[PDB]
């Protein structure tokens, strides 16, 4: 997954 | 004003610093992190796709794209190895909205001797069994990390992912676990974070109290934050802006209480080859 | 670990009242935040309202809400202090509820005068007042004498003191302490860097206004660019802090340190004679 | 007149 904002 | 004891750390612990960034951020972004923290590491690279003489950036065999930052960083490590392997002794990869109190750094890694396979951040508990640390909030290797990450992780595509897609930060972990590097604790002995991955106020003042948020599922040790979250040796913070780069110095490095002194801790003994902190 | 013997000497010694300009809206949103931050660590800190609260301890001001009855409470809180606790500190803080105050600096700053000189300190701006006046929103402290002759002879006087509770608290306060002969002084380190700021942080050290006809210009007394320069390690005051800022400014200022820079004390300045000001700039 | 940020 994606954890950027 | 009276700076021995950081000067004495700054030859005894020597930290080589690389900037991940890209032509688009050189002015925007990159310079800033020079013109503020970036100068107080040992030695400072920039590590980009193309040069630039303002940064004396590195130009890594390397295309653009959030799909090709593995690739910069197996790239910049062989780099750093090729050429800087014993001019410094930790080496701290972070991105150009990474911000470092450098002298904090010295002061964890003090007791630690580089030739222990270790590195240290913000450990992050899922895709490796003993964790990973955030790429965001910046993480550091022993000479003895890297020289095995090198030489070891990299020419096998069994150990280390040979793609140059996926999370940096999450590839790193895997490559590192499989060469027996152990993934340090870089929390205070009060167990307060020194590596955080957002801004202070994002960890002074938790707003997704929604427990759903990422977060609190990735982080390795349980903490619920707040005002207590944060070490008064806090080494790291993330998605801080150009200009929050020169805030952030001003606070840290220059405003202060009129006759309130910060008296050190003692530093910890040296370790032995192989040896972690306890706790 | 902090030795702050030295900043628990000069509590003692330079006793700061704090009062801050509030309304029923802002209670918990804002003078909360000021009260657990930095309004703990002045020798008496006092909300000052239109309305009455048991967390606060709000003083209700006879005065109605608004931007127009800014300057009716400036110039009640300034009564209620002078009947109340004239003799409670040597120096008279007003702030908003988005100022935040490093008390410690105002005791540095304020040591060498005599509380009996009739002096205030702030950021000055030019227009309105010859001798200028200090940004409401900066914060101005006055000294005790200074807060005398503002109840005793500039209030008594409409000739002296405007009457209506309309007007820039902050113009109208210079205006009365101007005619009652109380000093302007000068705020600014032995470096000329400032210590009181109407901003945030941020807006000194990375000026974006680039001296396009912006009023910030055209009212500061002291002619400086700003930029990385601007802003003393003694630095008092910044304004238009969230909040959440307060806590942060807090952590950053007082907890977070580079390990093995240890900040050093400038030595005290003498004491100062009554009517004596330190050295100009 | 007002004067802000
Ligand atoms: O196309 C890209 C996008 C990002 N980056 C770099 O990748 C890192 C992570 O990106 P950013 O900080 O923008 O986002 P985050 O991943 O922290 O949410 C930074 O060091 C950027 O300079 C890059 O080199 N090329
Ligand atoms: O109707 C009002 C408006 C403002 N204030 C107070 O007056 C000061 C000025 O307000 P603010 O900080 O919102 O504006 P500024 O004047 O700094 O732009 C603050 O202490 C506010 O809490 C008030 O008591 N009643
Ligand atoms: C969030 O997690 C992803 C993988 O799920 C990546 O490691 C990403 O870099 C993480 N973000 C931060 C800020 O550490
Ligand atoms: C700006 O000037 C006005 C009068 O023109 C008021 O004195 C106002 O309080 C000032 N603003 C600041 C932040 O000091
Ligand atoms: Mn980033
Ligand atoms: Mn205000």
């Amino acid at each position: 997954p994606d954890t950027r904002p | 004003e009276n700076s021995t004891i950081a000067e004495r750390l700054y030859s005894e612990v020597r930290v080589l610093c690389w900037i991940m960034t890209n032509p688009s951020n050189h002015q925007k972004k990159a310079r800033h992190v020079k013109r503020t923290w970036g100068k107080r590491c040992n030695k400072l690279i920039f590590m980009s796709s193309a040069k630039d003489d303002e940064l004396d950036a590195v130009a890594l065999p390397v295309g653009e794209g959030r799909n090709n930052l593995w690739g910069k960083t197996k790239e910049a490590y062989k780099y750093i190895y090729e050429h800087h392997i014993n001019d410094a002794d930790w080496f701290l990869k972070a991105d150009d909205d990474t911000y470092t109190i450098v002298e904090n750094m010295r002061y964890m890694l003090y007791p630690y001797s580089p030739e222990t396979p270790v590195y240290f951040g913000c450990k992050f508990k899922p895709y490796v069994k003993q964790g990973y640390m955030s790429g965001g909030a910046g993480y550091v290797l022993s000479r003895e990390a890297v020289r095995r990450f090198v030489v070891e992780a990299l020419p096998n595509p069994k150990l280390c992912k040979s793609d140059n897609s996926g999370a940096e930060d999450v590839e790193i972990g895997k490559c590192l676990q499989n060469v027996n590097v152990l993934a340090g604790d870089s929390r205070d002995s009060n167990g307060r974070g020194r590596f955080f991955p957002f801004v202070p106020e994002h960890h002074l003042i938790p707003s997704h109290t929604d427990k759903k948020f990422w977060y609190w599922q990735y982080i390795f040790y349980k903490t619920d934050e707040g005002l207590d979250c944060c070490s008064d040796n806090a080494i790291s913070f993330h998605y801080v802006s150009p200009n929050q780069m020169y805030v952030l110095d001003y606070l840290i490095y220059h405003l202060r209480p009129y006759g309130i002194i910060n008296t050190p801790d003692a530093l910890p003994n040296k370790l032995a080859v192989g040896e972690l902190m306890p706790e």
